[PDB]
């Protein structure tokens, strides 16, 4: 193990952090714009096309 | 997919503007046809 004993630690030493928990990779904002465009194009499909 | 949906947006805008132009030109042509027939009758009467 490390050194001879357990490493010293602060009496609180919380440090929550954990902003991201796995996942990451694909961004959410780009696909959010994608989903907005999806509902927009569905609304367009509701509007008449051709004829 | 974003490029294709933007392509459909521009396609539908061009489609709508083309139909607007087509209605404008057809309306103008029908009005001109009726006006030409009326003017032809008027000119024939005046000449006679």
């Amino acid at each position: 193990d490390e050194e001879i004993v357990k490493t010293p630690r602060k009496l609180v030493n919380y440090v929550p952090l954990k902003i991201f928990n796995l996942g990451d990779s694909f961004d959410d904002t780009i696909t959010t714009t994608v989903a907005k465009l999806q509902d927009l194009k569905k609304e367009i499909l509701d509007s008449p096309r051709s004829n | 997919q974003e490029e294709v949906i933007a392509l459909f947006e521009k396609c539908r805008n061009k489609y709508k503007e083309g139909q607007k132009k087509y209605m404008e030109i057809d309306e103008a042509l029908n009005r001109l046809h009726n006006s030409l027939k009326a003017r032809d009758q008027n000119y024939k009467n005046a000449e006679k």
